[PDB]
């Protein structure tokens, strides 16, 4: 059995209660929503100062507790690791964390600490490593918004090489060490892109940059972006099993640049230009094929979407796009890994509501067991979160263009969520 | 043990003597037409050949492997083949008894009603206007014209039809046709005949030599008008030798000439305006030709033809021949063949011989050292493109490029061959290499047949389809494979003696048949197939080409060390990421392909003879490894990466580069920043010709110094991105005296925030000789570029203009040879009533130009 | 008797070339009228067209019947009509005057 | 088995098994056939007439038959492309109205004919 779509339009009435409860409960408060995009949902009365300061909580607290955990680690070890060295990493990211200094000091010091830690015994090993890095960019973050530090300096930060190079690796590792069994057990991780890893609030920060970089060099932006989606191919994230024609190899973001500046390039190609376009043809051909296997498709939609949102126009060809009309088909898709993701959220947010379970559900020092949001069901929750979930799936039933071809893609992940999340919702709200 | 190698050697060099022999009388064979031979010639030929390859493997297995077994195995080999040649000489002796001419195919063309000719209105309309072009034609010196292309193509006709529309304004005119073994005496005569047939009517039967026979020509043709035409060319000695009869000046008088050969039609011609290419019809001409020829009346084709009517005229390419003799074949005049007798033509008589015998004269017509490498184009399938160094590489391993000359690279001897074969209107080339030359080359359908037919006679190559062309019916020795339909099924134990294999398959069935078995192979060529790992490349021993490009290996037996003859090694698109270090034990090699993201062993420098090196890591790597680079001195190719070297070491890079003298090509990769190497007195090889950095994101400071025209004497290609343009840098440009291509960024306009600024020109005329195209992409101007009339062969501009300057002329007759402008213009500056006015201005500037060039402002 | 294989299929292949070319021979002796021929050469194609006949019933022996009795009867036959081949070419080299 | 049978005449059909008519499709490259269907029981006609359509190459086809209607090539048989010449001679077994494979995109190819038919219709010259 498959549970019917909910049908319902958007009423304000609704929209201020479950507008209030995002901006009430502490996970969606830092995240956005889909339904910003809706009509008549507004009335927000957000201020981020409380949420900055609350972050600067959670941000000592989580380097607390990895620094008690170091102690103990280095206390009985498998093959002695250093692990006083990551210790010393996390002394001087406390020392960097609690004081005001000269912006001068701040740079030298950060990118000292970033590069040594730059360059496999155990696992867990590395999972700390990453946490450090994590949480030395999270610190910059944070300075920069304490206003210490201006945007002069930010952007000879981070536009120099080596930053950029760190900024997608940590972007790409970390999300996948945060949520990828998660994401496996709810069976979308064939639906993760790298255009909308910036949406969460784990990952905010991140976001800042990226709007930092639009503020003033769209080159780097765009750079950042061939270079993060190279990244998440090369960590097996979506794997191609073969080989990528344009992602991992140097002269190719040339010839991307070379055409973005001057676009008449396109008309009168070069060689790497032809195989280029030739291969973007055999892959938009390759996704608008019905009976290909999934896994192909869904690798040349995350190929051809990042191409066409990081350099605009690459992929178009007037004529044959109004017969396939696959543009509408590509803004589809998108919708669907947007909400796909949000739906996961709340997945993982249910398990707050567990009476037992105390371990968190997002990932190593996701949340300090100091504020451990509590199983205490409130008075509008359990009405809340079925109605945000139907007005997700009836904002969702809209805009989706419905044809078989195009089905396979959009409509059963969504329709199987929603027999997964009617199926389990009940059973937690009785226990 | 002594005089069993002395034994060996003296035999050995009898068979090399006899090779030579064998060689040479197979060559005159191969030279007479198939209507000529007898048959006991012809199998005392086919049988001599199979010796010759028996000898040549056996000669091989000697220089490589040279120890008693081997030494015993040779001298058995070489008794029994000496044996072999003994007996089929008296063969031959034992059955020998000692015991007209027919007409050119062609010349009943002549004689084809004019009412049957579909699309000629253009065409000889277009060429009587080459040939009058005024009102005072009658009045110019004396002018020359040439046809070129490939047979069948209507040259003679389009001639010939010229002719009778215009000989009217003439005094006399004479229509020659000279074949391909002529005697200048008949041409002569031909051409006295035809000026007058009642004075020299009985000139075929004098007998003076050419001197007196020109001296009448030149005295008859004194104070008159003639127009005549010289048909079917085949070489240089010929029109040297008729040139002379119209040495005197004659104002009006006009040549027509007609031929195969590119190099003939430049040395009849004076300017390179004066020479005609046919170009074969469009898809409607062809279709009512067609239907002409056979659906005659009722030109109706009905629906269930239509497709296959499509694909065969696709297979025809547009040459009136092929559409003709292909309509003859299926109109069967007594009755229209059936649909599925039309898809067996289309997969798979008089006219069909006639047209065989016609496209073979450019076959007969080679040089005996290009036979072969033509016959090996047979291996590829139908209709893809052909990568030119694959073809160059693969013809040097199989052994068909050698000379005697001591200082001659083999790699130019090919390119030599190849456009040599571009120059007899075989091949069509396509595309321009990243290395200045032609990309790959195409060949009609038609000539495909041909040639698949005539190498299948000789076991020069067998093919592996499954509908058509199966395993030979009757053959135990096979020497070329070619795997093309991966559903067949291979034997493969009976070719012991195999030379090459290649496989076209994408199927994993084709990964199967084994190979370690042929232990003499010499090409090995699995490009594109998904093989994973080849572990027995080792114990082959005789290999000289190994294509891996485009596989799944991971990583290679570390004992290709044993492979001391291997001159081509092609590593790209693999996942290959060190090296072995054995590599560096392969002192014979000519050729490594490899990507930038490849360790290399250390000791690279012993491997002497390298001629093209691809994509260099230069990333993690001390000084020693810089330094050895300086070793390889005969290197005429170089790519560098700059991925992750340390730019504190540059200098020694750049004196290791100024030690190679030989070199034509150099690119320099680079990321990002400024670049810190090739620094001012670097004193670059003098022979280079093709210079590039396709960064476009790490910029040179003002400009080398080196650039001046005196260090840099030969250069054809320039593609550089400076940070700030001055306007005394196009002048340097300008110093220079070929530069073809051209192509500069200005970094601080795009990155920076930086105005165009408007660059000029002064003190000098003729500034750009030779610049057929030039992109000044960052930085315009039309008009104060060009004073005086410079560069007066541009053919494509690219230029910017901000809309500001709508207040400079954009005047475009300083430049004849215009006939592409692309242009992009700043409007943040100037408002949009600027805009479309300085758009509109510069569209009627375009439009002005009589040449009338094509727009685009973007 | 690995050898006798060896030595029969060898001797065959000759006997398959000799025959290609005597019957190229006599296709192009059989075109001249016969009151252009010279008794010479029509007495020497006459023998030949016999050696053809004796040589293709070996070959056709060997193709049906492929032990031992069977070889060596097939290995005597080869010797004996190389042995004739030869002697008929000698004996036409020996009287050959152009005149 | 026998395979390259280029050539066969009358056969018998008469007290055969199932098994024998379906070998029958095996022989691919055959170019002429003869039947009789004298003792052969007409309830097998499917099988004979798939391996029949299962020989690609072929050239003259007869079906002899005494009496009563022809129970075998029913419609919807797809005859071998290439026939060139068919033939009932048996003129006291009847065909029905027509066979419908008798189109001439079916049979291209056809320089004779010989049929007995039950009742002819005035549109059956048509078709011909
Ligand atoms: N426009 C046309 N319409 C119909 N037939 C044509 C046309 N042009 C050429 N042909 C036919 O093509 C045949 C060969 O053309 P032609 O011999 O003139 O080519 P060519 O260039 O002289 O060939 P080659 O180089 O071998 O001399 C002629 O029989 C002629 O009838």
């Amino acid at each position: 059995v498959n549970f019917p779509f909910p049908k319902k339009m958007i009423t304000e009435s609704n929209s201020k209660d479950i507008r209030e409860y995002l901006a009430s409960t502490f996970p969606f408060e830092q995240q956005s929503t889909i339904l910003d995009s809706v009509k008549s949902i507004a009335k927000v009365q957000i201020d981020d100062r409380k949420a900055f300061d609350l972050q600067l909580k959670f941000r000592q607290e989580n380097l607390a507790e990895l620094k008690d955990q170091i102690i103990l680690s280095l206390g009985a070890n498998n093959g002695n690791q250093n692990w006083q060295k990551l210790l010393d990493y996390t002394n001087k990211l406390d020392e960097l964390s609690n004081t005001k200094i000269s912006p001068e000091e701040f740079i030298e010091e950060i990118q000292k600490v970033l590069y040594k830690v730059k360059l496999s015994t155990s696992k867990l090993y590395s999972q700390f490593n990453l946490s450090i890095q994590d949480f030395a960019l999270q610190i910059i973050h944070s300075k920069y918004k304490s206003n210490q530090i201006s945007q002069n300096d930010l952007l000879k930060l981070i536009t120099e090489d080596e930053m950029l190079k760190i900024l997608a690796k940590t972007k790409v590792l970390t999300y996948k060490m945060k949520y990828f069994d998660s994401a496996s057990k709810m069976g979308i991780n064939k639906y993760i892109s790298t255009e909308m890893m910036d949406l969460d609030w784990q990952f905010s920060h991140y976001k800042t940059f990226n709007d930092a970089l639009k503020k003033n060099k769209a080159s780097d932006s765009s750079y950042l972006g061939w270079l993060t989606h190279g990244y998440s191919i090369k960590y097996g994230l979506s794997p191609n099993n073969e080989r990528s024609m344009f992602f991992q190899d140097g002269r190719k973001y040339a010839e991307l640049y070379a055409f973005s500046k001057s676009p008449h390039r396109k008309i009168i190609p070069g060689e790497h230009l032809k195989d280029l376009l030739a291969k973007i043809n055999k892959s938009k051909g390759i996704f608008l094929d019905q009976n290909a296997l999934l896994d192909k498709r869904i690798y040349a939609f995350h190929e051809l979407n990042t191409l066409e949102t990081h350099f605009p126009g690459i992929t178009s060809s007037f004529t044959d796009d109004l017969k396939s009309n696959y543009r509408k088909k590509m803004e589809s898709v998108s919708l669907t890994c947007q909400v796909l993701q949000e739906i996961g959220n709340i997945h993982r947010f249910i398990e707050s509501k567990v009476p037992y379970h105390s371990s968190t559900e997002y990932g190593l020092f996701s949340i300090p067991k100091i504020f451990s949001i509590p199983i205490d069901y409130k008075h509008g929750e359990k009405e809340n979160l079925v109605s945000y979930v139907d007005f997700l799936y009836s904002t969702a039933h809209e805009r989706i263009l419905q044809d078989n071809s195009i089905n396979q893609l959009c409509l059963d992940p969504l329709q199987e969520s929603l027999n997964r999340i009617k199926s389990n919702i009940p059973v937690f709200f009785n226990l | 043990t002594i005089t069993l190698e002395k034994k060996v050697r003296k035999g050995i060099e009898s068979l090399i003597t006899e090779l030579k022999l064998m060689q040479a009388v197979l060559s005159k064979v191969s030279k007479v037409p198939a209507d000529q031979l007898d048959e006991g010639v012809k199998i005392w030929a086919g049988n001599v050949k199979e010796l010759s390859y028996q000898m040549e493997d056996i000669v091989d297995a000697f220089m490589v492997r040279v120890n008693g077994k081997d030494l015993h195995r040779i001298s058995a080999a070489l008794e029994e083949v000496v044996l072999q040649a003994k007996q089929l000489a008296e063969l031959r002796q034992r059955y020998e008894q000692e015991m007209q001419t027919s007409v050119d195919p062609r010349m009943m063309a002549l004689y084809t009603d004019v009412t049957e000719l579909v699309g000629i209105e253009e065409t000889r309309d277009k060429l009587i206007n080459m040939l009058t072009e005024g009102d005072d034609w009658s009045k110019h010196p004396l002018k020359t014209i040439s046809i070129v292309g490939f047979g069948g193509l209507g040259k003679t006709t389009l001639a010939k039809a010229a002719y009778d529309k215009i000989k009217v304004q003439f005094d006399c005119g004479a229509f020659v046709s000279v074949s391909r073994n002529p005697e200048m005496k008949k041409v002569l005569k031909d051409i006295l005949y035809g000026l007058d047939k009642v004075k020299y009517e009985n000139i075929h039967n004098a007998a003076r030599d050419e001197k007196y026979l020109i001296d009448d020509i030149i005295e008859f043709l004194n104070d008159k008008r003639y127009l005549i035409v010289i048909d079917d060319i085949w070489n240089e000695k010929a029109w040297e030798l008729i040139k002379c009869a119209f040495s005197k000046k004659s104002p009006g008088s006009r040549l027509i000439t007609t031929t195969r050969n590119v190099s003939v039609s430049e040395a009849c011609c004076s300017s390179e305006d004066d020479i005609y290419r046919m170009e074969p019809l469009s898809n409607d001409v062809s279709r009512t030709l067609f239907c002409k020829r056979i659906f005659s009346q009722e030109e109706g084709c009905p629906q269930e033809l239509l497709k296959v009517s499509e694909e065969i005229l696709k297979k025809c390419g547009g040459v009136p021949l092929a559409i003709i003799t292909i309509a003859s074949l299926l109109a069967n005049k007594g009755h229209i063949k059936a649909k599925d007798e039309w898809y067996a033509l289309l997969s798979s008589n008089r006219s069909l011989e006639q047209m065989k015998k016609i496209l073979l004269f450019s076959y007969y017509d080679l040089p005996s050292y290009l036979k072969p490498c033509l016959l090996y184009l047979s291996i590829f399938p139908e209709d893809r493109e052909i990568r030119r160094a694959r073809l160059v590489w693969r013809w040097i391993s199989e052994g068909f490029v050698y000379s005697e000359k001591q200082d001659i690279s083999l790699y130019e001897l090919g390119d030599s061959y190849f456009n040599e074969l571009v120059n007899r209107s075989m091949i069509q080339p396509i595309g321009i290499d990243d290395e200045g030359k032609v990309k790959a080359c195409r060949v009609h359908d038609m000539v495909l047949d041909l040639i698949c037919s005539l190498s299948s006679e000789e076991n020069f190559v067998t093919i592996l389809d499954d509908p058509r062309r199966k395993m030979p019916n009757s053959e135990s020795k096979v020497r070329r494979l070619s795997i093309q339909n991966s559903k067949i099924d291979v034997d493969t134990t009976r070719m012991e003696h195999m030379r090459s294999v290649t496989v076209f398959s994408d199927n994993v069935v084709g990964k199967v048949l084994d190979i370690s078995r042929f232990k003499v192979l010499r090409v090995l060529d699995l490009e594109g197939c998904h093989v994973s790992d080849v572990g027995y490349v080792g114990n082959l021993l005789h290999l000289r080409y190994l294509g891996l490009k485009g596989t799944h290996v991971k990583d290679l037996p570390m004992e290709v060390g044993k492979l001391q003859f291997l001159l081509t090694l092609d590593l790209r698109g693999t996942k290959i990421e060190v090296l072995p270090w054995s590599v560096v034990q392969l002192r014979r090699l000519m050729c490594l392909y490899v990507d930038y993201g490849m360790k290399l062993p250390s000791g690279i420098g012993n491997l002497t003879f390298l001629e093209v090196l691809d994509d260099l890591g230069l990333s993690d790597v001390d000084l020693d490894f810089v330094k050895e680079l300086g070793r390889l001195t005969k290197l005429r190719v170089l790519r560098l990466d700059f991925h992750g070297f340390d730019q504190s070491m540059g200098k020694a890079l750049e004196e290791s580069i100024s030690n190679m003298y030989k070199l034509d090509s150099l690119d320099v990769f680079v990321n990002r920043g400024l670049i810190n190497c090739l620094s001012e007195h670097w004193v670059p090889p003098p022979r280079l010709c093709r210079l590039a950095f396709p960064s476009k994101r790490s910029w040179f400071k003002t400009l080398p110094s080196w650039i001046n025209p005196s260090s840099l004497p030969l250069l054809s290609y320039l593609d550089i991105t400076l940070f700030e343009v001055r306007s005394e840098d196009i002048q340097l440009l300008g110093t220079l005296p070929a530069l073809v291509y051209l192509e500069i960024w200005n970094y601080s306009v795009f990155e920076e925030a930086h105005e165009v600024e408007a660059p000029v020109l002064s003190s000098g005329a003729a500034l750009f000789p030779c610049a057929t195209e030039c992109r000044f992409i960052g930085i315009g101007a039309v008009p104060s570029m060009f004073p005086q009339g410079a560069a007066p062969r541009l053919k494509r501009l690219w230029f910017t203009f901000p809309a500001k300057w709508s207040s400079i002329g954009l005047g475009m007759r300083h430049l004849p040879s215009l006939q592409r402008v692309v242009v992009d213009v700043i409007s943040e500056g100037a408002s949009r009533e600027e805009a479309d006015e300085a758009e509109a201005a510069l569209r009627a500037a375009a439009e002005d130009h009589p040449n009338r060039p094509i727009l685009d402002i973007w």
